[PDB]
């Protein structure tokens, strides 16, 4: 059982067996997150 | 295809200039960006009426000057030079020389050359 239970996982390379899905969706809400910087610094330091 | 290429020059004003396009582009939303187009839009149409409406005062004053320096005879005016004035195809000296010419000789319908349009500034590495 240990095959499909924490072997061939834990023997193989996390690049194999993790979609590329995850990291598409990691990067798009990371970029979604930081996306109003420039306008916020600009806003911060062009203010009084 | 056919960018000139003094348009692909680069220089440390143009640098400076991409950030500015960059936040215009893909810094600002938009959303934002599609409002301050509308505004802009009617400003500039509130800008045209206002232009239209002095070009219209700058042929009066045409007649005017065209009165006073050929007697009483020439009190027209060149709507060529009215399309001129409107299209922005006249430099301010072209328009002094024109008017000082209707105001001491009359001739309304001898117009001053067309201005060149104004070639791209350069500067070696500065713009
Ligand atoms: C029915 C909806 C209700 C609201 C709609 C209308 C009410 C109010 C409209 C906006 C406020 C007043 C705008 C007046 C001047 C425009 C500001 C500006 O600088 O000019 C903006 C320019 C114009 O847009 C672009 O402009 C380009 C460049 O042209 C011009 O670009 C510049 C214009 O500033 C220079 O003047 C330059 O000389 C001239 O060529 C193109 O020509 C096109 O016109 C277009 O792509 O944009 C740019 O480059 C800059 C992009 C970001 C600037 C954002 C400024 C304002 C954002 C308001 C957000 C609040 C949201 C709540 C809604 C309520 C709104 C208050
Ligand atoms: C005292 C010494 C001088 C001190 C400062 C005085 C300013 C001198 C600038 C005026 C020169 C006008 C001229 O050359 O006319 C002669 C120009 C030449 O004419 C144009 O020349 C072009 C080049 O070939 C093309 O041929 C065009 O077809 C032609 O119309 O005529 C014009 O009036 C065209 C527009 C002039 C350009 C802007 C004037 C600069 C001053 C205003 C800017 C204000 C900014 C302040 C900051
Ligand atoms: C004192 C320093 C003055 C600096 C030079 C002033 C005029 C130069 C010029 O042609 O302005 C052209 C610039 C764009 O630069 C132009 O920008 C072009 C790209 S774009 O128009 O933003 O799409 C770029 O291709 C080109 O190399 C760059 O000159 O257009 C402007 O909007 C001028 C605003 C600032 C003045």
């Amino acid at each position: 059982w240990i095959a499909y239970g924490f072997l061939v996982e834990w023997s193989s390379d996390f690049i194999t067996i993790i979609p590329e899905n995850v990291d598409i969706y990691i990067w798009n809400v990371f970029s979604k997150i930081y996306r109003t910087i420039p306008l916020s610094f600009i806003s911060t330091t062009l203010g009084p | 295809t056919d960018i000139p290429w003094a348009e692909k020059r680069w220089t440390l004003f143009s640098t400076v200039w991409y950030l500015v396009q960059q936040l215009r582009f893909v810094g600002t939303p938009p959303a934002l960006r599609y409002v301050a187009f509308l505004g802009w839009r009617a400003l500039m149409f509130q800008v045209y009426a206002a232009h239209k409406a002095l070009v219209l005062w700058q042929c009066k004053l045409d007649a005017g000057l065209a009165r006073i320096g050929s007697g009483g005879a020439t009190a027209t005016f060149s709507k060529t030079m009215a399309l001129r004035r409107l299209h922005w195809r006249n430099s301010p000296l072209a328009e002094a020389l024109y008017a000082l010419n209707l105001y001491k000789t009359g001739r309304v319908h001898l117009l001053p050359p067309v201005a060149k349009p104004i070639p791209r500034p350069t500067f070696f590495w500065l713009f």
